[PDB]
């Protein structure tokens, strides 16, 4: 029941947003910096993160399959009580 | 050459057959695998039903003293894990002997091929090629290898591997020579489960010569095709690893800035190279006139895409925004492709790549500066004769079963 | 796979200098060596550059007879005598690798991908 | 045609010039060679333990005016600082004549000294103590670096680990004439005792600052981490732990499970106790037979605590919390929960990014309170902030060199 | 001798002014991050205000800014919480907590015992009509 | 006589009588011994953690290179054992 889209591309700040019961199959996240930004009970399908920064963001009960984070900063800590099915972290923002 | 052919195995409506023209019958029997790209291609395995029986016609099967006879063919032989095939001991793969084993026989050992002719009498003669373990890059290991062996009756046994001499012993000494009525392609006695592919069988009644060796070293895959690694045929959508001819040792990696650095060293398995190792590419159609197929030729106008994940694929394209003479091939993450193409081309299994623009001008073939993928004209005036000319040379690796590195 | 620079100072018009790089992790037989001026206000300037394996050494217009490129026979440490120093030549002064088996174009004006490694920089000013 | 015109590398079982003037070099007796690394050699005094340079004619010093530097590591134990408290100046390494015209490097009671004399006995000496251990010593056991620089025409020069420590002039000295022969041996300690020598070299100009910090910088590998005492990291070794930023503390266990930083050393007199707290060892992730013992830049590995010599149990971020940073946690099950340590170094001290199998990053090995955890602040604030070593650890291993009661 | 002891709390009329004590033995202020964290009844744990008195720094939960005030005196070795302007919602167990300076100065809204060195005993703030 | 080894317990055991075992590096981590009874065993170099116990005991057991770390396991419940290097570590007194 999740509002769904798809093959999209995204390249600007994201501000103050709270997404919930979205599903984004093979979203592009590149060049984004994401700012009290929120995504719950969200399913992020064959999706892509490039140049990404974040700062007081979340992913709180989400899950991730077959994703690529590739030089962001999210870290551990920025996925509560979410499932990461085959995503993988390359080159990140620090470490 | 064609006068001298007694027998041409090739694949023609579902099967494989003769075209020599001296009808010679070709069955396949069990579980036999078909190249999609190249049907003329087979293989054979040893864990199920697998073989193919050639039963030659009265006329083609030899039962002479005197007469010279060629036997040609390209053979594939996967060392998986390189650790499984480490066991010494010759299995066969091609037997044309009878009961009483006269005639001759094609097997494999560790890294080895092996040719053996015998007489009526008993009398045999055996010639090998070892190529040995990966020292870096193998050009023989998973890839096609082209076999060729002559024999002279009134002289040597001649044994070619891709056009060249490798060993030669006399066969002054052999007799009568009733080779088998059939000439089976099948694994017999290997300590191990493997398959082996076969291609281009031909039988002439002659020696050939170098020169027509080379003819068939040359000629007899599609010169207009490019080729892959492994010596199978350039695809379309397919994933690739590069593998630069100047640089064996080192492999392509994505930069944070978009562009591709050349200075990182490829690990080892023992001596072995890993080969999966760094970005990989998809060769896209830019005419996709629909009814073309996904072979790769000589002069195609493609482009060259850098695959992010498997549905994430972004153009690579000549940063044109410099004053360098030479331009850093760069990841367009917008999807612009900054109107240039690609034209495909090849010297032999070594595929160029030359970055034009769409106005018909050259940006250069796709090479290296320093630490950095670039496209340079350089190349244009220094492709044969220079320290630094294969550096414009790439080579296409799939990753397959046949070759396995964890 | 580092280089380190010294010798750089404060001289007058018509003095002398003698730069050197050490390196570390590789020889010069893979690898053209190559010095490259930065003066205030100006982009990044070619100044010399040697081939080891050969008796190639190459020069810019505006410094040719008054600095010469060397180096060992432990090919590992990279010099420039310069001598006839001219208020022009101060700036800062970077020792770079270039892979030998690259595209041998040299640009006047590089970025950082023209050569493999860079040094740290040596100040030279030439003061009246 | 370098300006190096000595230097003493190891090959196939023996010590050979590399620098290509070709000085032959002889060991005499027992002389220890560490496995991990052979170019460092010890030598002792209750035996025949010596080292023996002949020295290339072309290279032996008899001027008046012409620059040289020496170079070199020492590594020198106390054992138990009692039997090394004596005041008594005893040799190590020697190239003076007969007449004692040379140079002379010798020990005393946690001191190192340089002396260089000419033919007419005018000498000078330039000497560095470190004295005892106050806290955590940076001197004591560890490898040390000397170089000293020799200006014929201003002063002679003593740098310890690349800081001048040490200068007086030399202009008073006229021909020196060295010994043909650099002998490595302990002369005249009163105790029984060994001492490490590793990198010694010979150059022909007066080095500067920038060269002696790139000799100190580059002579270890700085791809291979470093331990405590200045060895390579090994794999599969028992080790203490120490936090840079808080020397005078060990981190112990807890009932929990979590790893605690508020435990304050002993001392003996002024010198923490540096056997004290958890041991841990390190394991490779992908191990083969043809990788060796060494811990290098960007390896993957686990980091294991040693409940006891045959009970390992491994130490993982504890991210079921609601906190950025994460608990480090030992683990009773032995589940390393999907996770990885990265190692890597800044000069000698180590760092360790707790990370996830698919690549995330948990934090680098620090602190925060009184507990050890992983946290990713440190990636932002390796330098200039006053909490930034707390990244920092030293490996330490328990050694004959270093002994408490 | 490290303790923490806090006084002060007690029952104010809303809008009222209290005034927060904690007395510290055993180390201090140049050493540690002082802070109050407050516990409602049942709820999880809430960090209220945290101060860094080498450099004066002061740092206030979002609600709680610019009506209390959070103050040290190395003078008499004690940690002050000047309240006002209460509201119903203050009512809470106040504990004073001490964070080691050289320790990852990040400041979890939420914390856990771990998040600090030393805990007070902590002292009853009611605001009720 | 029964040799079991390189095993972990993290399960409360109730009302046994273990006899003739010989356990090397055993793990007892977080076990809750009630009326459990250990006869002529042999522990090598085995591992105690977090165990709490009531009317247990180790009657003519041998114990070589154990450790036991946060335990309750008191003088009192070794009856005509050896204990041979092994070493109790923060036991559950209080
Ligand atoms: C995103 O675009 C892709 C094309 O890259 C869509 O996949 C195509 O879907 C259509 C209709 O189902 C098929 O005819 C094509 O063969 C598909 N192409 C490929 C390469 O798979 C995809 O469906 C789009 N996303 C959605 C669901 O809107
Ligand atoms: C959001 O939270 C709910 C509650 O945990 C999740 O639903 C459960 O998911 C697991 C794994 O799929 C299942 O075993 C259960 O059947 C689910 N329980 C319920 C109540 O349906 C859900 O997985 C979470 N969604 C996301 C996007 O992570
Ligand atoms: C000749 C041959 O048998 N090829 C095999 C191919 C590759 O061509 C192989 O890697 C060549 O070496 O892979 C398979 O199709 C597969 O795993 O599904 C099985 C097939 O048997
Ligand atoms: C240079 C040197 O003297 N090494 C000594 C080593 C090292 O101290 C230790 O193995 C690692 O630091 O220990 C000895 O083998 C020992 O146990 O008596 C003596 C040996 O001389
Ligand atoms: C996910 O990973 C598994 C193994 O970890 C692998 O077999 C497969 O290619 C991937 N795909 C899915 C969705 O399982
Ligand atoms: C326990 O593990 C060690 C480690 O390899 C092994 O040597 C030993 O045989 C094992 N013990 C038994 C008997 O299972
Ligand atoms: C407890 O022990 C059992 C049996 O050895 C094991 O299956 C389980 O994973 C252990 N721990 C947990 C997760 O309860
Ligand atoms: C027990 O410890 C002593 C004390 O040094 C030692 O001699 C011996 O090796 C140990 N014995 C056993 C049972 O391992």
């Amino acid at each position: 029941e999740r509002d769904k889209y798809a093959n999209f591309t995204i390249n600007f700040t994201m501000e103050n947003q709270i997404h919930t019961g979205m599903e984004y199959d093979n979203g592009r996240f590149i060049g984004v910096k994401f700012k009290s930004v929120t995504f719950k009970d969200s399913v992020f399908k064959e999706c892509y993160f490039e140049d990404v920064t974040s700062s007081n963001t979340f992913f709180r009960n989400c899950t991730f399959i077959n994703t690529v984070f590739y030089n962001t900063d999210l870290f551990e800590y920025k996925f509560v009580n979410s499932r990461l099915i085959n995503s993988t972290f390359l080159h990140n923002k620090e470490g | 050459i064609k006068s001298s052919s007694v027998l041409n195995m090739r694949y023609k409506n579902d099967k494989y057959v003769d075209t020599s023209g001296y009808d010679s019958n070709i069955n396949i029997n069990g579980d036999v695998y078909k190249y999609p790209t190249n049907k003329n291609q087979f293989g054979i395995y040893n864990d199920k039903l697998s073989e193919v029986n050639i039963s030659q016609n009265d006329y083609i099967i030899y039962d002479n003293k005197y007469k010279n006879f060629s036997i040609s063919f390209w053979v594939r032989i996967p060392n998986y894990d390189n650790k499984i095939v480490n066991v010494n001991n010759e299995y066969t793969i091609i037997n044309c002997m009878r009961d009483n084993n006269s005639g001759w026989k094609v097997s494999l050992n560790h890294n080895e091929i092996i040719w053996t002719l015998q007489d009526n009498a008993g009398i045999n003669q055996k010639l090998a090629f070892n190529y040995g373990n990966a020292n870096g890059i193998s050009d023989y290991i998973n890839k096609w290898i082209f076999v060729t062996i002559t024999n002279d009756r009134l002289g040597d046994s001649k044994l070619y591997i891709n056009g060249n001499l490798i060993d030669q012993k006399s066969i002054l000494n052999l007799g009568n020579i009733h080779v088998s009525d059939n000439i089976l392609f099948k694994i017999v006695n290997c300590s191990y489960t493997r398959y082996i592919g076969i291609r281009y069988f031909n039988i002439f009644d002659k020696e050939l010569d170098e020169t027509e060796i080379q003819t068939l070293y040359s000629n007899e895959p599609n010169t207009n095709i490019l080729k892959d690694f492994w010596g199978n045929y350039l695809l379309y959508d397919k994933e690739y690893y590069l593998l630069n001819v100047l640089k064996p040792n080192n492999f392509i990696d994505r930069r944070k800035d978009s562009t591709l650095s050349i200075n990182n060293i490829r690990s080892t398995i023992l001596l072995a190279n890993r080969l999966y190792s760094g970005i990989k590419v998809k060769i896209q159609r830019v005419n996709n006139s629909s009814t073309n197929d996904n072979l790769v030729r000589k002069n195609d106008q493609v482009y060259i895409n850098f695959v992010a994940s498997k549905t994430h694929l972004f153009p690579l394209y000549a940063d044109t925004a410099t004053t360098n003479k030479e331009k850093t091939i760069k990841i367009s993450s917008s999807g612009n492709r900054f109107n240039q193409v690609v034209v495909m081309n090849s010297v032999g299994n070594n595929c160029t790549m030359n970055f034009k623009n769409n106005n018909g001008n050259n940006i250069g073939l796709l090479g290296f500066k320093a630490d950095t993928v670039v496209a340079s004209t350089w190349y244009y005036t220094h492709m044969r004769d220079h320290t630094n000319s294969n550096g414009c040379f790439w080579n296409f690796i799939s990753e397959e079963h046949g070759w396995q590195e964890k | 796979l580092q280089l380190v620079e010294t010798g750089g100072g404060l001289v007058k018009p018509g003095g002398s200098l003698r730069l050197s790089c050490v390196v570390s992790g590789f020889t010069f037989d893979d690898y053209r060596m190559a010095w490259v001026r930065q003066a205030p206000g100006k982009e990044l300037e070619w100044v010399s550059s040697i081939d080891s394996w050969s008796i190639n050494t190459y020069y810019e217009d505006s410094v040719k007879g008054r600095f010469t490129i060397s180096t060992d026979n432990a090919k590992n440490t990279l010099y420039l005598q310069m001598s006839s120093l001219k208020p022009e030549d101060t700036a800062v002064y970077y020792c770079a690798a270039e892979d030998r088996l690259g595209v041998p174009t040299i640009n006047a004006h590089p970025s950082k991908y023209d050569y493999n490694y860079w040094g740290q920089g040596t100040q030279v000013t030439v003061s009246s």
